[PDB]
RNA sequence: AUACGUUAAGUGGAAAAGGAUGUGGAGUUGCUUAGACAACCAGGAUGUUGGCUUAGAAGCAGCCACCAUUUAAAGAGUGCG
């Protein structure tokens, strides 16, 4: 089990630095669709952004015990959680959008998350 | 095919097999070896059978190990010849066998591969047979 | 087949027992087998 | 979808492309001026193509660089690597070479970094026996 | 991680008699049933929720327990939705029309083909290549879809005769 | 007859090598409510069939150095092709 202990440490230290995140379901989740996504990354940086789907209840509502309280409804079904290190926010609350409405991937009408105390409406 | 290069007398009694081994029980020159549960002849031509079934599936490997030389001879009387008038001649040769004894040993093998080589000689050997691993307590 | 030492051939063989007798079934119809 | 490796310098004859993207629909009188055009920069070359087929018949086709590994002949000096790699060293190269080599390769190559890009090329340089230094 | 411990709720509208010993008579809009059930097993009626229970963990029981519930889900669905079995001829000269009730088979033999339905059950002919069993009960819809199978059994080498919908009979190579 | 069990085949009331999710006990161990085996919905690697080859055969003639990156994940390959 220590091996999951590193799964939970690691990222939130990313969360205690973290600016702005989006919700994103896994269904249908293509791999092509995938790369279209990380190309993205590579543009705004590099490595800092994570696609990590350790979604479980279990797992990373744990991580939000500490910060971003408003996880808790947004648990059920299947989540891909993304984390920012450094870029100022802009085009990763955009981009993804850009990429549900062109087929890939169920936006999930975008339940959102941690900006301020608020939820659905990406900008 | 083992046959001794010489022997003190052509005939000998067949015997009277009981008890436990006299020795050897303990595989130790090989990783793994074949441990007999009972006790029965083996003639020279079984134990060639064994040996060709397992330098086929080994392919490249450790030297085959053979504790067990043959030695006793197996009378073997003419067919439709009358009882008596003499004792027969020796047609070939037999090993004598004990419960518990480690009939054959392998090393140097991976475990996957050894499973196999134990079992394709336990089918040629008439007597029942099981998997065996070298002890170190030690 | 029927023979006394019915064993599976490939992974897709399955071992069950059916009305006293022990038989192997696989999406393969040569592998189907049944002791007895 | 169907991926071709139509010659840089020529595309017209039926034995090479012909029926097999004429099935297609595409219209290869119109497009065969296209393969010599922008191909021209790099003449006398195989040159692979993908090929998307939308259902308005309109196409979009994406070039290619020449086959890896073929240049680790060249740096290496020599025209043929080892058919016993590693068991049989037969050629060297700096790794200074590599990153020449590396920065040809990145429209083909999907690696992330120019770093990575280093580290996709190292595991072909292998293959060839040849020592990285 | 279990199979009759779980509960089955009851979408309505479905009554369900608990009369001995055991006889279950489910009742409805689209028909009736009236399972067996030994004794030893205990069904009982939460409020619009079947429940069944094991007398014990010995193996025998272990294994009729499961059946009791995968029966009475059985039953309450046919009772609701209903349920029904494609089935796909294919061939060329190959078709299917009803006379009355009888459903006649142009089947490829020179003998002509004709299956009768039991009663509760029917069978429209929306296509010549499609065929539908409608009926309340699994165990039979099952076994006139097993009846109808035996007019034709399927050829390994060609798409012939019935077939279910979907499912790929092996490929085979003549010469 | 009493008490603790076992057996389901008529074993008991006929043998063997060998074969088997038969069943009753005992022991060891992997994983496991920071998540198990079943699933049902997700995706399957990137350069690449990659070296040496056989007309070409790209997960696969077969012999292998069988590499490193994208990473929630995948062998330059488990398999039916």
């Amino acid at each position: 089990a220590i091996e999951t202990k590193k799964v939970v440490v690691e990222e939130i230290a990313s969360k205690l630095k973290e600016s702005k995140s989006t919700i994103i379901v896994d269904y249908r989740g293509l791999n092509v669709s995938e790369v279209t996504e990380l190309r993205k990354q590579l543009r705004e940086a590099n490595v800092e952004f994570k696609v990590y789907k350790n979604t479980m209840t279990r797992r990373a509502v744990e991580q939000a015990e500490l910060n971003g309280l408003n996880d808790f409804l947004t648990g059920p079904n299947a989540i891909a959680f993304s984390t920012e290190d450094v870029v100022a926010p802009a085009k990763v609350l955009n981009d993804f959008a850009k990429n549900h409405e062109a087929l890939e991937i169920k936006a999930g009408v975008i339940e959102g998350k941690v900006s301020t105390v608020e939820e659905v409406k990406a900008l | 095919m083992l046959l001794p290069k010489r022997v003190k007398y052509r005939r000998e009694h067949r015997g009277k097999m009981r008890g436990r081994a006299k020795g050897g029980t303990e595989v130790h020159f090989g990783e793994f070896g074949i441990q007999a549960l009972e006790a029965s002849w083996i003639t020279n031509r079984q134990i060639e059978a064994a040996r060709i079934a397992m330098t086929r599936y080994m392919k490249r490997g450790g030297k085959v190990w053979i504790k067990i030389f043959p030695s006793k001879p197996y009378t073997a009387k003419p067919l439709e010849v009358r009882m008596g008038s003499g004792k027969g001649a020796p047609e070939g040769w037999v090993a004598v066998v004990k419960p518990g004894k480690v009939l054959f040993e392998i090393s140097g093998v991976s475990e996957e591969v050894a499973r196999e080589a134990l079992r394709l000689a336990s089918h040629k050997l008439p007597i029942k047979t099981k998997f065996v691993k070298r002890e170190e307590i030690g | 087949k029927v023979r006394p030492s019915v064993k599976p051939i490939c992974e897709k063989c399955k071992v069950i027992r059916r009305k006293g007798k022990v038989m192997v079934i696989c999406e393969n119809p040569k592998h189907k087998q049944k002791q007895g | 979808v169907v991926k071709l490796q139509i010659p840089a310098g020529k595309a017209n004859p039926a034995p090479p492309v012909g029926p097999a993207l004429g099935q297609a629909g595409v219209n290869i009188m119109g497009f065969c001026k296209e393969f010599n055009a922008r191909t021209a920069d790099q003449a006398g070359l195989i040159i692979p193509v993908e090929i998307s087929v939308y259902e308005d018949r309109s196409f979009t086709f994406i070039t290619k660089t020449p086959p890896a590994a073929v240049l680790l002949k060249k740096a290496a000096g020599i025209e043929s690597g080892s058919g016993e790699p590693n068991r049989n060293k037969v050629a060297t190269v700096k790794r200074d070479k590599v990153r020449e080599i590396a920065e040809t390769k990145m429209p083909d190559l999907n690696a992330a970094d120019v770093e990575a890009a280093m580290r996709m090329v190292e595991g072909t340089a292998r293959s060839m026996g040849i020592v990285i230094e | 991680s279990r199979v009759g411990k779980k509960l089955l709720e009851i979408p309505s509208d479905v009554t369900v008699t608990l009369n001995d010993n055991n006889t279950v008579a489910v009742k409805g809009p689209k028909g009736e049933l009236t399972r067996t059930f030994h004794p030893d097993m205990e069904i009982k009626v939460e409020d619009n929720v079947l429940t069944v229970a094991r007398p014990s963990d010995q193996k025998e029981h272990r294994a009729l327990h499961g059946t009791t519930r995968s029966l009475l889900g059985n039953m309450v669905e046919g009772v609701s939705k209903g349920f029904e079995r494609g089935l796909e001829l294919v061939g060329v000269g190959y078709r299917a029309s009803k006379s009355g009730n009888k459903l006649v088979l142009n089947v490829g033999y020179s003998h002509p083909v004709e299956i009768v339905p039991e009663e509760g059950i029917e069978i429209e002919v929306p296509s010549q290549t499609k065929v539908v069993v409608k009926g309340t009960d699994k165990e039979r819809v099952g076994a006139i879809a097993a009846n109808i199978r035996a007019v034709r059994s399927p050829e390994p080498y060609k798409g012939k005769g019935i077939r279910y919908e979907g499912e790929v009979v092996r490929r085979k190579e003549g010469k």
